[PDB]
């Protein structure tokens, strides 16, 4: 994973109104999340879930060239009735251990 | 949580407020990262003024030594909850008990 | 005469005038680095405030003078981070501003 | 600052760090940047280490 | 020889430019009294040239910097007009007083002198009418470079 | 330069061959504008220019008037150095 | 240039002139630059208001400056110094040289001065 804009949120040390983690543990919890590409360089995935529940792998919209490997890789949970969540993961290639800071 | 733990760990933890302890037992209604709603079980419900617990988490705030102090929910929803019990893990608590 | 807040400046580049509001002021999330500029604050130096006379001759002639100066509240050096917070408080019997 | 080891060095000399060298030697670096005429003028030299 | 317009719009940039360098001076003076007996007083001159920002000052130094390297009396010169703003016959004096009777024969005869004051002016006037216009192409593509 | 170091008890007239002027007055500054006054303790007219070669009122304001001093409160033109052993 | 007799005959007609207008016996129908001045606030004071209307009518710089001395009654060192107040650089070939900068203030009281001489030469005949 390399970058992730979920939509009503300024910065990652604020909340959201209708989840019960805050936006630090999900992103974590996203820079764990594997996932398989084959015919690019650089894609951009997008998930939209509304209802309460469990938030997994199996939300995203998945393409023909990307492949998530493990469907059971929880995010969040969203605890109101009607709350969604819809962020767009960028993801591209890479090789070795790249912090944020040393980019451009 | 720290693997060789001495048993003082939930005393501190409890008695340092930085956590937010159920004042009464119930049964959580509402989770959410910046509030929680706890349903107040009837026998410790007042007869008059029946109303429910609502707890406002501390978010992030600048610390007398400039350090992030911050509260999160440890539990799930639907769930029967004790008096006197952990809701809130504050800074370097975890479940009730105080981890550095 | 006062201080003011707003985005007006005199001479510094665009770069710094990217990250602020219409206000003079950060938005919430922009990260910074050392040496910006967090709120845009001049003096004027050179402000009159005199007798009608002088509103009389400002009527006939415009208002155009007495700007100079500025005192921006500046990022200290080496020091980087995210915006969070902004607190403003106001001197009763002042105009509020628009991000207040 | 603080010190630590690396024990990779030879002992007629010691580790020093980038940032703490190019605030020391300031205005060494004005005086060699003046005489390779990289720039001529000194706000020029000051804004070039900046 | 350069147009008007041109004049202006590069006799700004230059004011600029110089009164940026200007600000790099080596030190100045005051004092810890003075500060306090200022800012409750209307001065009255406000010596306080405006500048540019550092991009443009920077980067039109490159510009001065890439024509003006090869004379260095031309430079100096530069950065007496526009650095200390002083006037040309101020330095029409300050050249003159030592401008070296290098034995330069002129259409009198033989002579062994400084070429005069009224000489020395017209001696600076061309050096910065060329340069100018040397310069001003150069500088008027360095901003459409950037752009 | 100069050889060993010397003391002696001070005499009255040494004392005021050190001086340039006698305090006469309590206060130092004005609190209401922000002037030293006429011979308070931070005195212009005794101990020299507060501000850099120049007036109290601002009557010589160039390097030009140097060595001249004013009339308008009686200051004579140095360096603000000056002030600092006078 | 005007003489004196004539510098202080129609000195004393524009004291009058600005006694009687200032007052606020004038019309709007003069003009809109005197009734601008009307907003910032006998048939001799019409008759005159008719002369320095039509002659001073094409500049309404100098006309309300007029105003302001003569209407209002300020003195000409505070206009010189409101009027260095307003300053835009522009180019003059100074004592000092021909670069471009906001001028002094003596040079704003020449300017009052011989706008002064100047309007009132141009009055003076009609
Ligand atoms: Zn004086």
């Amino acid at each position: 994973v390399t970058e992730v804009e979920i939509d009503g949120v300024l910065h990652e040390y604020s909340t959201k109104e209708g989840v019960q983690e805050d936006i630090l543990e999900i992103l974590l919890n996203l820079k764990g999340l594997a996932v398989r590409v084959q015919g690019k360089d650089e894609v951009i995935l997008t998930l939209n879930k509304s209802g309460i529940g469990p938030v997994t792998a199996a939300d995203i919209t998945h393409d023909g060239d990307v492949e998530i490997v493990k469907p059971q890789h929880v995010i969040c949970h969203l605890t109101d009735e009607n709350a969604s969540i819809s962020m767009r993961i960028k993801v591209q290639r890479g090789r070795g251990y790249v912090p944020a800071s040393t980019r451009i | 949580k720290p693997l060789v733990g001495t048993g003082m760990e939930r005393a501190v933890a409890v008695d340092s407020g930085v956590t937010a302890v159920a004042k009464r037992g119930g049964v959580v209604q509402y989770v959410d990262a910046s509030r929680i709603v706890i349903k107040v079980n009837e026998d410790e419900m007042y007869p008059g003024e029946a109303g429910i617990d609502i707890y406002n988490l501390t978010k992030y705030t600048r610390s007398n030594q400039n350090t992030c102090i911050n509260q999160m929910p440890c539990v799930s929803l639907g769930e029967p909850v004790e008096r006197g019990d952990v809701l809130a893990d504050g800074p370097s608590t975890d479940l009730g008990e105080l981890a550095l | 005469g006062p201080e003011e807040i707003t985005a007006d400046i005199p001479n510094v580049g665009e770069a710094a005038l990217s990250k602020l509001d219409e206000s003079g002021i950060v938005y919430i999330g922009a990260e910074v680095t050392g040496g910006d500029i967090l709120v845009g604050k001049v003096t004027p130096k050179g402000e009159t405030q005199l007798t009608p006379e002088e509103k009389l001759l400002r009527a006939i002639f415009g208002e155009k003078a007495s700007d100079v100066k500025d005192s921006s509240l500046r990022v200290p050096n080496g020091v980087s981070g995210t915006v969070i917070d902004v607190q403003v408080f106001t001197r009763d019997g002042v105009e509020k501003d628009k991000r207040a | 600052s603080v010190i630590t080891v690396g024990p990779y060095l030879r002992l007629h000399q010691c580790g020093l760090p980038k940032k703490m060298a190019l605030e020391l030697f300031k205005p060494f670096i004005y005086g060699k940047l003046e005489l390779r005429g990289l720039a001529t003028t000194i706000k020029a030299a000051k804004k070039m280490v900046e | 020889n350069l147009t008007k317009e041109q004049h202006e719009w590069l006799n700004g940039w230059l004011e600029l430019w110089g009164a940026w360098v200007y600000s790099g001076r080596l030190e100045k003076r005051m004092s810890s009294v003075i500060a306090k007996f200022m800012e409750s007083v209307e001065p009255g001159r406000v010596m306080t040239r405006p500048m540019c920002n550092d991009d443009d000052g920077m980067l039109i130094s490159q510009v001065v910097d890439s024509v003006m390297y090869i004379d260095k009396k031309a430079f100096g010169i530069l950065l007496s007009y526009y650095a200390h703003g002083s006037s040309k016959h101020a330095i029409a004096s300050y050249y003159h007083r030592v401008a070296r009777p290098r034995k330069m024969l002129c259409r009198g005869g033989g002579r062994i002198q400084k070429p005069s004051l009224a000489t020395c002016r017209r001696e600076v006037d061309e050096i910065l009418n060329a340069s100018l216009f040397m310069i001003y192409p150069v500088l008027d593509s360095a901003f459409k470079n950037r752009k | 330069e100069f050889d060993a170091i010397k003391i002696a008890l001070a005499s009255p007239d040494m004392i005021r061959s050190w001086s340039f002027g006698e305090v006469k007055k309590p206060e130092t500054i004005n609190y209401r504008t922000f002037k030293p006054e006429r011979d308070g303790l931070f005195c212009a007219r005794i101990f020299g220019p507060v501000k850099d070669y120049e007036c109290l009122c601002g009557k010589y304001k160039r390097l030009k008037h140097r060595g001249v001093i004013c009339e308008k409160c009686g200051v004579e033109v140095t360096q603000t150095k000056v002030r600092r052993e006078r």
